[PDB]
């Protein structure tokens, strides 16, 4: 699996540029994908996303009716139209893989991203703290609370968990409650209910330090929260 | 003759002492019993896409999967709760006549007129399903198939033999003769040590999966036997043929418990399976329907019409909750 | 002359077994399926709310 | 009088009869997975035009005999309602015609030509053409552009009081009655042709049964009508004759079609 | 009421019975034709000739063909015959040189199943350059005392062909095709385009209730 992101850089005001995803490694025509961002030093933030067979194309309400995402199975490659850009979308933006069906995780796998610079109802999601200090073999709780009840009738909690490491990109750690993702060490855990949500490290290690994310998929657009870090 | 004379005299006595000290039948012991009523069911769920005869059909661990594999070569991974399909494998050979679904949920298994039981794998890296492995070495077609584990599964064929594979080495560890006709069905037993399988010779037995020795042979039948399977504690099992019969036998006894049969039917049995309870045996007869017979009075407790051709497979959840049925007309229907 | 040794070899293996009388066996699965029939839907259905179907 | 009442009975007997045939047919092809191919889908399309000939067609006809002073704008519509509705059932009929004709012609390419989508694209051509041939007048063509008296607004709903004959006559019976008995006449020789060529008397038989039925129930009312619009006349009997030949055409459909097929009549007799 | 998700795994399901579908119609443009006959029938010179379970899948003039050999299945028990409905025809191979009543016993085995009377069946006879020299040692009478024709070859090859012909037992349904062009002649498989032409046009015709 390889999400390789391309066409970042410096962009003044009222300019437009197109954001390049090349996927490699995977069934990607099956693969809807999600764009994310992160602005400087301020957290994870959606921007759109487009399903397998490009039947639904959803945006961000910050930038809803401008930017476009656009497919290329055949290519297996993804666009970002950005059309008009404010000093307000600055940051680094991640392309990301995402499959739905009965038990599937869908976000399995993260992009390294690629960094954009620019010249001078929803459901919301806070997370208690920012920085909590830990030593090695201390088990840590990382927690952080929603507004509605993430708790479908289907009975899943659309409620994720990634782990930012420093200078890489974010990874999936559970994707609905305590089911952890393929390659993640058995130690990490998640719980909750309804609206307080809960993530348990035991035996914490030296590869564990990072910023945490919850986001929440019952409804769009995507929310993020602020990003709670681990120092040490 | 010694012989001769040795198999006959033996034969004769173990089967005349097995007579003299039977004491009952099933039906002798439960007549007080009160019966189950009308098993009334209703098709909560059609599955469509299917679109030629379904042949096999097999529930997942979790009792809301379900893989079936159809005459059109392919095989259809259904979400039964809401008719969602969850994957559509399409098989190599288009002659698929049996279906299983790995116990730990990350692999399916299939084969027909192939002589091969492909093993597919479900929860990969890249997103689709793809063949695991191929199991060769059986001479006739593959009657049936079901997983021991993650890596050993166990095969009938039409050669008269049974295979133990080993999956991840690609050899059969265990080879099961003794049958005489072509072998059309096995169960595997809830605790995976043992297996009962029938074939067209007119006889079933019970193979031991671990010495691959003969443990036993249960006789008593008049035409090819096209369905088997355990009752859910492992310690008797049901088969149907084309006598239009089905037959209840215990492994312990070495005699035929039960007989499961009506005038007024008149062809044979394609699949047979039993409720979570083990109280209602459901077969699929070629009348295009299925029927349910209380298994300890023999009498029909109901009858899943709504067919329009033969009843090829049988399926109940692990759960209980709904009975999965495939027939030849292109749909399968979940009861409840 | 071991191609019916074999065979009267296995009558053998079937004869020497620890027979447990019929009635005995019938017993035993009336039991089994009188201990599991309160949690069996296709034999008791659940209420539509739980039903999944 | 006698002659109004007995066109009534006879009008809501006939009726009766082709809903419930067309119900039937209706119940027999959905009840039978097996029924639900490209021959069924036209035979389904017929039932509905012909259910709908039967069940509005009807009542509206026994209203239009009665005259009642019901305003000229109501009266063209239910005018217009039965000639969509008769118009579709035309419709269907010759579409069975070209399918035949179809497999009769295209042999093994047949399934590689005909698809579901064209079936459907096919079937709704051929109702969209119904109803603009049938709500045609409302756009001008009417009683009303050439009466003088452009003040009147409520009168008794005749059919000659509101349907131009010419209409009925040039465009009408002329372009989608006569037109689609002479293509189906000339498929049916042609079908007939190929099969004998192929290989018979049973096909002839039932190729002959179904051009004459159509025939024998659509030309005698449209020659009355092109009668009456040369200035000629007619007896009210003879008009209720013709309208009542058109409506028993409605009911016999279903025997001729639905139940030339062995599988459609084990059905029925399964049921 | 379908949660976010669950609208994307309803539309991975339709897509899935778009191409179910899709696969479904060009599964249902081929010709499947079962292949039967007893050992040393020609059914391997057939299978070459023509242009477990073997299936030889080949293009003849538009129309692709499904040929599936079950002569390696060594139990004769009939157990999968039901699985060969819907095909177009059974091509059933002898050879003219008591084998004979293993053929005819055969022939009127699958004629006489339930599950073919509505298929066609294309009998072969398809060398002719050994089929000659061999009818002068003896005449059709080494286990066939009731012939009692000219011991020629046109002669007794038509009385083999209108005796095998003959255990058609409901000629109402379907129909027997013959063949006995040599099968150096490459007319083999036009003869068989030919069979599964007709075949189909009655099927056809028989549906629309032009029959
Ligand atoms: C396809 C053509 N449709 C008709 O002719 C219908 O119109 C009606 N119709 C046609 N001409 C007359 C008429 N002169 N008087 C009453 N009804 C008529 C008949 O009821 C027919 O069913």
């Amino acid at each position: 699996v390889q999400l390789v992101e391309s066409g970042g850089g410096l962009v003044q005001p009222g300019g437009s540029r197109k954001l390049s995803c090349s996927a490699s490694g995977f069934a990607f025509s099956s693969f809807g994908m999600h764009w994310v961002r992160q602005a400087p030093e301020k957290g994870l933030e959606w921007v759109a996303y487009i399903s397998s067979g490009s039947g639904t194309i959803y945006y961000a309400d910050t930038v809803k009716g401008r930017f476009t995402i656009s497919r290329d199975d055949p290519k297996n490659t993804l666009f970002l139209q950005m059309t008009s850009l404010r000093s307000e979308d600055t940051a680094m933006y991640y392309c990301v893989r995402s499959i739905y069906y009965y038990g599937s995780s869908p976000f399995d796998f993260w992009g390294q991203g690629t960094t954009l610079t620019v010249s001078s109802s929803d459901i919301v999601m806070t997370q208690a703290t920012s920085s909590v200090p830990v030593t090695p073999g201390e088990s840590v709780s990382i927690s952080c609370r929603s507004s509605k009840s993430l708790l479908h009738s289907n009975g899943n909690t659309y409620l994720y968990w990634f782990l930012q490491r420093p200078g890489q990109s974010p990874q999936l750690l559970i994707y609905r409650m305590s089911n952890l993702a393929s390659g993640v060490p058995d130690r990490f855990s998640g719980s909750g209910s309804g609206t307080a949500f809960t993530l348990t490290i035991s035996r914490l290690e030296a590869e564990d330090v990072g910023v945490y994310y919850c986001m929440q998929h019952l409804e769009y657009p995507l929310t993020f929260g602020a990003g709670t870090k681990l120092e040490l | 003759d010694q012989l001769r004379q040795e198999a006959e005299q033996l034969k004769n006595q173990i089967r005349d002492a097995r007579k003299a000290c039977a004491d009952a039948t099933l039906s002798q012991i439960t007549n007080n019993i009160d019966p189950v009523g009308r098993i009334q069911m209703r098709t909560r769920r059609t599955l469509r896409g299917h679109l030629a005869k379904i042949y096999a059909m097999h529930w997942g661990t979790d009792s809301r999967l379900l893989v079936s594999a159809s005459q059109d070569g392919k095989l259809i991974i259904w979400d039964s709760y809401t008719t969602n399909k969850v994957h559509a494998i399409p098989l190599r050979s288009s002659w698929v006549m049996t279906c299983a679904y790995a116990p730990s949920g990350n692999y399916v298994a299939c084969g027909g007129l192939d002589n091969i039981c492909s093993i597919y794998n479900l929860k990969t890296r890249e997103g689709n399903v793809r063949v695991s492995r191929e199991l060769a070495g059986h001479t006739g077609y593959l009657s049936c198939c079901r997983f021991l584990d993650d890596n050993q599964i166990v095969t009938s064929s039409g050669d008269t033999t049974c295979a133990l594979w080993d999956i991840e080495t690609g050899q059969q560890t265990t080879t099961f003769t003794g049958h005489t006709g072509d072998v059309m069905s096995l169960s595997l037993a809830p605790d995976t040590r043992l297996f009962v399988s029938g074939a067209c010779d007119a006889s079933a037995k019970l193979w031991d999966v671990r010495e691959g020795m003969c443990r036993q042979t249960f006789t008593g039948h008049e035409s090819d036997i096209n369905a088997i399977c355990f009752f859910p504690n492992g310690n008797a099992f049901a088969t149907g043929s084309d006598d239009a019969t089905c037959r209840l036998f215990d492994l312990r006894a070495d005699q035929e418990l039960m007989t499961y049969s009506h005038d007024n039917i008149i062809c044979g049995i394609t699949s047979v399976s039993f409720s979570k309870s083990g109280r209602l045996l459901l077969a699929g007869y070629d009348d295009f329907n299925c029927n349910v017979w209380d298994a300890l009075k023999a009498d029909r407790a109901g009858v899943l019409a709504g067919h329009d051709n033969r009843v090829s497979c049988l399926g109940v959840t692990d759960d209980g909750m709904a009975v999965a049925t495939g027939s030849w007309d292109s749909f399968l229907k979940i009861w409840n | 002359i071991a191609q019916a040794r074999k065979l009267v070899e296995q009558l053998k293996m079937e004869a020497n077994i620890d027979r447990i009388k019929v009635s005995k066996a019938a017993a035993d699965l009336m039991a089994y399926c009188e201990a599991h029939a309160k949690e069996d839907p296709l034999l008791t259905p659940v209420p539509a709310s739980e039903n999944p179907f | 009088s006698w002659t109004s009442v007995t066109y009534i009975t006879v009008e809501i007997l006939i009726g009766l009869c082709a809903i419930v045939g067309n119900v039937l047919v209706i119940w027999v092809v959905k009840l039978n997975p097996s029924l639900q191919t490209t021959t069924f889908y036209f035979i389904v399309s017929l039932a509905l035009a012909d259910i709908a000939v039967g069940v509005l067609v009807m009542p509206l006809a026994i209203v239009i005999s009665l005259g009642v002073t019901i305003h000229f704008y109501s009266c063209l519509f239910m005018t217009c309602l039965m000639l969509i509705f008769t118009h579709a059932s035309i419709m269907s009929l010759l579409a069975i015609a070209v399918d035949r004709y179809l497999r009769v012609k295209l042999t093994v390419r047949y399934r590689r030509v005909t698809t579901q989508r064209r079936i459907w694209l096919a079937l709704g051509l051929c109702w969209l053409v119904s109803f603009l041939v049938g709500l045609t007048p409302m756009f001008g063509w009417n009683m009303k552009l050439s009466s003088a008296d452009e003040n009147l607004t409520f009168l008794p709903c005749r059919f000659r009081s509101v349907m131009r004959m010419d209409y009925m006559v040039y465009f009408s019976f002329f372009l989608w009655i006569l037109v689609p008995l002479v293509v189906m006449c000339a498929i049916y020789f042609d079908i007939f042709y190929i099969i004998r060529n192929r290989l018979e008397f049973k096909t002839a038989k039932s190729l002959l049964l179904v051009l004459f039925l159509f025939a024998l129930c659509w030309l005698p009312l449209s020659i009355i009508n092109c009668i009456l619009y040369f200035d000629g006349q007619v007896p009210q009997t003879v008009l209720y004759l013709g309208i009542l030949l058109s409506h028993a055409n409605s009911m016999m459909n279903p025997i001729v079609y639905a139940y030339k097929i062995k599988k459609f009549k084990e059905t029925y007799l399964l049921i």
